[PDB]
């Protein structure tokens, strides 16, 4: 049984969608809102 | 067939013409036992998830004793007026039947009654009348009372604090009983009722006159 | 000394004063003494209310 | 007397509607249990 | 076997068959008594009296040849005395309930009196059970 | 009527329950309206002091 | 002995995961552990840690000690079935096979353990053995055996009261419903902190309070803000020890907003940093974010984009990309204006995102009993 | 005691007489709720919002 002949060859899904949304938007926020104090 | 269910001992305190006018204003000088009985049977029956919050164990029977004329009868009727629950009111020597098996089934069906019926309360008096110290296996007439108290041994035991069924139970003499009736997990609170003093005594005055 | 119910009386006492001049917590510390005193005395006639 | 005192404690929290069981409740309850000491 | 339920036809009063086994006489007495069992963990400091009373009861079960390597007769007897409310019943209980013996007392009651004979005229009826449960334990009270 | 007993003989069990059987059925749970009961004895000291 | 014993784990992750930050981690957790007979856990700590090429006498003499006491119980064992006590051989490792649960691995524990469970006959040292094996199932996050032991301790909480043994559990139900991403059920669990003690694995008291306060402003709604945790005198006086924390609650109930970016920004970098909560800290702020757009945003129908960078915190095209990634997210329900420079909002109705958290679950448990009705039946 | 508590009793009654008069209607201008609590706007408008909050 199951020959299947060769052609080719939670914990993680929360933060997989935070991936989603957020893969690489600015990653750490800590300085960009001290750089728009002086210009907004 | 199964039935629903039936008991002939008492019905349920038919709630019109049965509950003995009796305030609790009508007792003076009480302020320890009438709290303390308060305490005892319907705060466990409003309030049980304090009970079970804290886990205190809220008690499954009580006694109450004392000389006669100490108004043990006058509490139960004050109570029985003032309770929300269903109130369930035998008459403590009536188990004492010609016919066997009519006891005993008398004493299970009344808690199958307060079982199936409300979260409600048993009162008993003359206790004595059953519950005594000697016995002797050669009458029947002590055998019957000796299954009696067997019956309603078993049944108290057979609670898992989960219903609200609160029994009450007031005689004159605690010397003619047996302890084995006395033990925890059936009856865990006695309650004296000593001579009235100079101090409620008055306060039985000002009521009464 | 032998007495007990003049010192339900002096503790309630600084359970008036303690809190009429604004120490909260120690008026609860005099208040709870009172109670614990209170509670062994056969007759606080009117000195029961009075703590009440 | 010991289980005397630490099984009345949760009286005194019940009947000021607590849910926790406080300190001053066991000195409040030693002071009657040893009253009941007193008593003969 | 004696002592045992059965079921049975009418009509000739033909055995029919074997229904579950009843009670004994002493789990009814024991269940009616109702002490309050009790363990090791419940003791407050009473750890000498502990010791002590391992060496009379719980050595000679685990090793009764350990008395005829020193050719002593093995104790039968115990006495524990001290003011009420000291924790007898539950210590006694507990012993029992971790050697597992049959924890037995007697009270002289006349409920107690129909589970060990119909008059009993001794105290010694009692030992029937006993033996019958043989690894146990007799409490008293004063 | 009788005082009471530390309980002697059998006799006397169920005659004290007929004694208190008739105690509640005087003044318990009842409006014991018109309905009179007259006593008597030649000696008032065999008598439960309930009674 | 395992009560400072998850200090060890938490430097294991300061060490590991910070790159930078590879200097007093291998000092601290180095002066821990080559002493008090730690041996097994530090194999591939020292494979991230260096080279350490002399530790082969300090293996020795502490395997050595570790002997010594193996020994020891092996001269315990024959003298305890011999004049036997409650079984004095399992009664001598009921306390040192947890020196073993340190010293050795979990195998040496666990079959100890699951050994010596069968003597104890009443709780109260059983429900202490399941309370190590939630110690040491946290350690190696044994995300099944964390799963069991819960079911089989909460079986023991039942007879007794045992509240010591139940808001202690509490604790432990606490931690692990915020290692995972359950934060409603988190403070939950994190309601009392009263009966919460002074603890072996939190031995400040104040950062249990940092962390329910930290699960509670997500967890729950203003109504529950504005009676439970202002009006708490426990939780207001722990606090009040807190110069950051403090202000860091209170900028958003005061409705302070600007600031409570600046606070923001520290307490979600400090989480950024922390230790079983850094795998969730990105999932923390963009909620955080959301919230306090849906705290302001639902007062007002006509308030412009343009009032909210001064007003609010600063930077109107952050505040355009930001904004809109969450309206494109489903969630924050208002629409935008651009080119008259205004922001509308509007109410929905609970019909339809109630209906959709009802299509996902359903569609869900059809994907589950669809793949089991392909399992069985080949 | 007494002039403890005015003022959070004040904060009740405030809010009482507020949500009766907010009562009869669908909208309204603030000056005509200024107007029938006999009281300022500003107040008003920052308590309202902290109704609405
Ligand atoms: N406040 C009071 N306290 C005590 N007794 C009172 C009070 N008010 C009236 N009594 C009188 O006390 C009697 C109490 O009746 P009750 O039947 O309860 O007595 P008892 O304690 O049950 O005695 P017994 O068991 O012999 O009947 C009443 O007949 C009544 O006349
Ligand atoms: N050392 C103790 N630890 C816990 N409970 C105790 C202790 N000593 C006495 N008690 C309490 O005393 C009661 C038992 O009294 P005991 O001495 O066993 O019987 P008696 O008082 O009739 O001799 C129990 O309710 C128990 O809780
Ligand atoms: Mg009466």
């Amino acid at each position: 049984m199951s020959e299947k002949k060769q052609p080719v060859d939670e914990d993680n899904w929360d933060d997989d969608n935070v991936e989603d949304d957020f893969s690489n938007q600015l990653r750490a926020e800590l300085e960009k809102h001290g750089y728009k104090m002086e210009t907004s | 067939d199964v039935l629903p269910p039936e008991a002939d001992s008492s019905i349920m305190m038919l709630t019109s013409d049965q509950k003995p006018d009796v305030m609790y204003a009508d007792i003076g000088g009480m302020d320890i036992q009438k709290q303390e009985v308060r305490e005892a049977v319907e705060l466990p029956l409003t309030h049980f998830e304090l009970y079970k919050q804290i886990g205190i164990d809220p008690p499954r029977g009580v006694l109450m004793y004392g000389p006669p004329g100490c108004g043990k009868t006058m509490l139960a009727k004050a109570v029985a007026h003032h309770t929300t629950a269903a109130f369930i009111r035998v008459v403590g020597s009536e188990f004492v039947q010609k016919y066997l098996g009519e006891g005993p089934r008398m004493v299970r069906d009344v808690f199958r009654l307060a079982k199936e019926n409300a979260p409600a309360i048993i009162f008993i008096d003359e206790i004595d009348a059953i519950a005594t110290k000697r016995f002797d296996a050669q009458t029947g007439a002590d055998r019957e009372v000796q299954r009696i108290l067997l019956e309603l041994l078993n049944q108290m035991d057979g609670f898992d604090q989960n219903v609200n069924v609160k029994v009450i139970m007031a005689t004159n003499r605690a010397d003619t009983l047996d302890p084995a009736l006395l033990r925890p997990g059936r009856l865990d609170r006695k309650i004296e009722f000593p001579l009235p003093d100079r101090r409620q005594k008055r306060l039985i005055f000002s009521t009464i006159t | 000394m032998d007495d007990k119910a003049l010192l339900v009386e002096v503790q309630l006492l600084e359970s008036k004063t303690y809190h009429a001049l604004s120490n909260l917590p120690k008026a609860r510390a005099a208040l709870t003494s009172a109670r614990t005193t209170a509670n062994a005395i056969y007759c606080p006639p009117k000195l029961q209310a009075t703590l009440d | 007397e010991v289980k005397g005192v630490c099984t009345e404690a949760g009286m005194y929290a019940l009947r000021e509607r607590r849910v926790h069981v406080t300190q001053e409740d066991f000195e409040m309850a030693v002071a009657k249990v040893m009253q009941k000491d007193s008593e003969k | 076997t004696p002592n045992c339920r059965v079921a049975l036809r009418n009509d000739s009063y033909t055995l029919h068959k074997i229904l579950p086994n009843k009670v004994d006489p002493l789990v009814s007495l024991m269940m009616v008594e109702k002490v309050p069992d009790s363990t090791y963990e419940m003791i407050g400091g009473l750890d000498k009296q502990i010791k002590e009373i391992k060496e009379v009861i719980e050595l000679p079960v685990k090793h009764p040849e350990l008395f005829e390597a020193l050719g002593i007769a093995q104790p039968k007897g115990v006495l524990l005395y001290g003011p009420p409310g000291t924790g007898k019943t539950l210590l006694a209980r507990a012993v029992a309930h971790h050697t597992d013996c049959t924890f037995i007392r007697v009270s002289g009651s006349e409920l107690v009196q129909k589970f060990i004979g119909e008059g009993a005229r001794m105290v010694r009826e009692l030992f029937v059970m006993a033996r019958e449960h043989a690894p146990s334990i007799i409490f008293m009270d004063e | 009527g009788g005082r009471r007993f530390s309980e002697g003989t059998s006799a006397d069990r169920e005659i004290q329950r007929t004694l208190m059987e008739l105690l509640n059925q005087m003044d318990g749970f009842d409006t014991l309206h018109r309905v009179k009961m007259i006593m008597a004895t030649n000696r008032p000291d065999t008598l439960d002091p309930a009674l | 002995p395992k009560n400072p014993d998850l200090r060890i784990a938490q430097l294991r992750f300061l060490l590991s995961l910070p790159e930078h930050r590879g200097d007093a981690a291998v000092r601290d957790e180095l002066m821990a552990a080559v002493r008090d007979n730690n041996m097994a856990p530090y194999y591939e700590a020292l494979c991230k840690s260096l080279d350490w090429q002399i530790d082969v006498d300090l293996l020795n003499k502490m395997k050595k000690a570790n002997e010594d006491e193996l020994k020891r119980l092996d001269e315990e064992l024959e003298d305890a079935e011999k004049n036997l006590g409650e079984s004095e051989i399992r009664d001598a490792m009921m306390a040192k096979a947890e020196y073993l649960c340190r010293i050795g691995d979990k195998e040496g524990a666990l079959t100890a353990f699951r050994k010596t469970y069968d003597k104890t006959v009443a709780l109260g040292h059983r429900l202490d053995i399941v309370f190590y094996l939630l110690r040491i199932g946290l350690f190696y996050m044994d995300n099944d055996l964390i799963t069991r032991n819960t079911e089989k301790a909460k079986s023991l909480i039942e007879e007794g009261g045992d509240w010591d043994r139940r808001n202690r559990l509490k604790v432990y139900q606490g931690l692990y419903c915020v290692a995972i991403r359950d934060f409603k059920q988190a403070a939950e669990l994190f309601l009392d902190t009263v009966s919460t003690f002074t603890s072996y694995e939190l031995m400040d008291y104040k950062t249990f309070v940092t962390y329910t306060v930290y699960v509670s402003m997500i967890a729950l709604e203003r109504p529950d803000l504005r009676e439970k945790v202002i009006k708490g005198a426990e939780i207001l006086e722990v606090l009040h020890s807190l110069p950051a924390v403090r202000q860091y609650l209170f900028s958003l109930y005061e409705c302070r907003y600007s600031v409570f970016f600046q606070s923001l920004a520290v307490v979600e970098q400090e989480m950024k940093k922390d230790w079983l909560f850094a795998p969730h800290y990105r999932y923390y702020v963009r909620e955080m974010r959301i919230h306090a757009y849906s705290q302001l945003l639902e007062s007002y129908r006509s308030l412009t984009l343009g009032y909210m960078a001064e007003a609010f915190g600063v930077g109107v095209e952050f505040i355009d990309q930001e904004l809109s990634r969450f309206i494109a997210a489903g969630r924050l329900h208002c629409k935008i204006d651009k080119v008259n420079e205004i922001v509308e909002t509007n109410r929905p109705d609970s019909k339809n995102w109630q209906y959709q958290e009802t299509i996902k679950k359903g569609d869900l448990l059809l994907n589950r009993v669809q793949k089991l009705s392909r399992v069985i039946n080949m | 005691i007494i002039s403890t508590h005015l003022a959070k009793l004040y904060d009740n009654l405030l809010e009482q007489n507020l949500i009766r008069v907010i009562e009869p209607f669908s909208r309204v201008q603030i000056e005509h709720i200024s107007s029938l609590i006999k009281l300022s706007k500003a107040d008003v408008e920052r308590k309202l919002s902290q109704m609405i909050l």
